[PDB]
């Protein structure tokens, strides 16, 4: 959940940095 | 028509649909996908107009093969959210995807996963029937650039050898 | 709006919702996909699972409506479901005004159906009927089948087993065109016949005292509906004759009655228009009621499978109720002692001080 959340708030700002998610952790 | 196709290319690639369709809700997931039906339908009716020949055709299958490939990855993990919002999305768009043949099975294929049974799995059988009913689709105006023609000689050759 | 899931029609989509269908049992979602493409289908089903709807939809998905011509063609055992599944087609064809549906029975003059048939504003695409008055007409050439797309057989098992039906139907068969859609349903098909939360109480008392009790019972417990198993039709109809007396509107069904009364009576109750019905085994299977929360067994039965019958009248697909029950011979106790060891429940004696109204709501 806590990375559903985090993709939600960070939908506007930086979308086109999405491709490191991966069905895992947050790739910061 | 350049930035059009410019724009669409950097939309359709650059790995953003997959985890866009994991983070939206449900009805928000059923807006997307019916936005692609339409710009897919606009698309394949331009093509259909014999308007973009050059080196559209190479183009268009490219983007085709990529939205099935990243469709077929998400639609396979392990949560229900990607499961429940696949299965939305391929309800609006599958009325309109008479590509190659090899992708209406590739996804066929990737849809007969058949786990334990759930209500995401209640709703996924009818969503693998309903999109083979289609069998009507053509593979030859692709291409035949690539040495996968010697791959159809092959299988050509081996249908011969069936025939008797 | 499962339906929409099917792909088919929106006015008909319209038409099913405002039906009250949201979700498709499992022998619609397993027929209707390929019954659409105007495969024969033989379906066997429990009965009241929507065994109608697959070919009603069906039916309506694959018409045309062309103006005089009878494509679609169902044929039944009797006169009343006759008139179920024209209301079914009614019910369903809300949103499809060019399409109409007529039903053909015994009774009625034969000279009316022709001239309705005759007539364009009646002039049907869709008829079910009977297999004889249809025979009638078609063999008159009162009614013309030579365009015919789809033929339903409802029951058609007693329509086949049974000679005068079979010969009706095969006769209509002949006179459709061959190649035709062919559907046949029914609830019992054996080998022999192209290409296809409930409470339990109960009352330990005298006979003298029943009239009382249930003065009582039926004055202090908060219902919505309230139903009266008797062993006879004679205490029944006393009975309801007394409680109407008593300031309480009540109906009675049982046997020994003509059937139309009994239908009358049966729905008027369905509809919520009185809050009493007392009834004999007559009702003690099939009946399907939702507001029925409070149950009383006047008279219990003789053998334990016709209480749970009873019993299932209320509590409707594992909701809540009350049940409450009077022993009053040996026999009572009996049935009331053979229960709890086939059916693992604990029918424990009801108290004085009465239960609280939330434990059944």
């Amino acid at each position: 959940i806590r990375q559903w959340q985090t993709l939600r708030f960070l939908r506007s700002r930086y979308l086109f940095d999405f491709d490191k998610v991966n069905e895992k952790t947050g790739v910061d | 028509t350049e930035n059009l196709m410019s724009i669409l290319n950097t939309c359709i690639t650059s790995n953003i649909l997959k985890t866009l369709l994991f983070c939206c809700t449900s009805s928000e997931a059923g807006n997307l996908g019916l936005f692609f039906t339409d710009v897919l339908k606009k698309l394949e009716k331009m093509r259909l107009n014999g308007d973009f020949n050059d080196q559209a055709s190479r183009k268009l299958y490219e983007w085709h093969s990529v939205i099935t490939e990243q469709v077929i990855d998400l639609l396979s993990e392990k949560n229900y959210m990607s499961i429940r919002n696949g299965i939305e999305f391929m309800k609006h768009v599958t009325s309109v995807f008479p590509v190659v043949k090899a992708h209406i099975q590739l996804v066929y294929t990737t849809l007969e996963e058949n786990l334990i049974n759930e209500e995401r799995e209640d709703i996924k059988l009818p969503s693998s029937a309903l999109i083979g009913h289609l069998k009507a689709r053509l593979k030859d105006a692709l291409e035949l650039d690539e040495f996968c023609t010697l791959t159809e000689e092959e299988a050509e050759q081996k249908r011969i050898r069936e025939m008797e | 709006t499962g339906f929409k899931d099917f792909l088919l029609k929106p006015e008909l989509s319209r038409a099913i919702i405002d039906c009250g269908f949201e979700h498709p049992s499992e022998v619609q979602q397993h027929t209707i996909p390929q019954s659409i493409h105007g495969t024969d289908v033989l379906c066997q089903a429990k009965s009241g699972l929507g065994k109608t709807a697959v070919f009603v939809l069906s039916t309506l998905q694959q018409l045309d409506p062309v103006p005089g011509e009878v494509a679609v063609v169902v044929i039944c055992n009797a006169r009343e479901l006759a008139y179920q599944i024209r209301n079914e087609y009614l019910r369903f064809s809300k949103y499809m005004p060019d399409v109409k549906t007529a039903v053909f029975y015994g009774g009625t003059p034969i000279s009316k159906d022709a001239e309705l048939l005759k007539n364009k504003d009646t002039a049907p695409h869709i008829v079910v009927a009977t297999p004889g008055r249809l025979k009638a007409l078609v063999r008159e050439k009162y009614i013309d089948l030579s365009h015919v797309k789809n033929f339903v057989i409802d029951e058609c098992d007693k329509v086949l087993e049974e000679l005068d039906m079979r010969r009706d139907v095969q006769e209509i068969f002949r006179a459709t065109p061959r190649d035709k859609q062919v559907m046949m349903f029914s609830a019992t098909l054996s080998q022999e016949i192209q290409n296809p939360g409930l409470q339990q109480y109960y009352i330990k008392l005298e006979e003298r005292e029943k009239n009382r009790k249930l003065a009582q019972l039926l004055d202090d417990l908060e219902f919505n509906q309230v139903i009266i198993f008797v062993k006879s039709t004679t205490r029944a109809n006393e009975l309801t004759k007394l409680l109407n007396a008593s300031n309480f509107p009540a109906i009675t069904v049982h046997g020994h009655m003509k059937q139309e009364e009994r239908i009358a009576r049966y729905k008027a109750f369905k509809d919520f228009e009185k809050r009493i019905c007392v009834s004999t085994d007559v009702f003690g299977r099939g009946i399907d009621i939702e507001r029925i929360n409070l149950a009383i067994n006047y008279d219990l039965t003789n053998e334990a499978d016709q209480y749970l019958h009873r019993v299932g009248r209320a509590g409707r697909f594992g909701t809540k109720g009350l049940a409450i029950s009077f022993v009053s011979s040996k026999e009572d106790e009996e049935v009331l002692a053979k229960i709890q060891e086939r059916f693992d429940v604990k029918i424990a004696e009801f108290p004085e001080e009465g239960i609280d109204p939330s434990t059944y709501l």
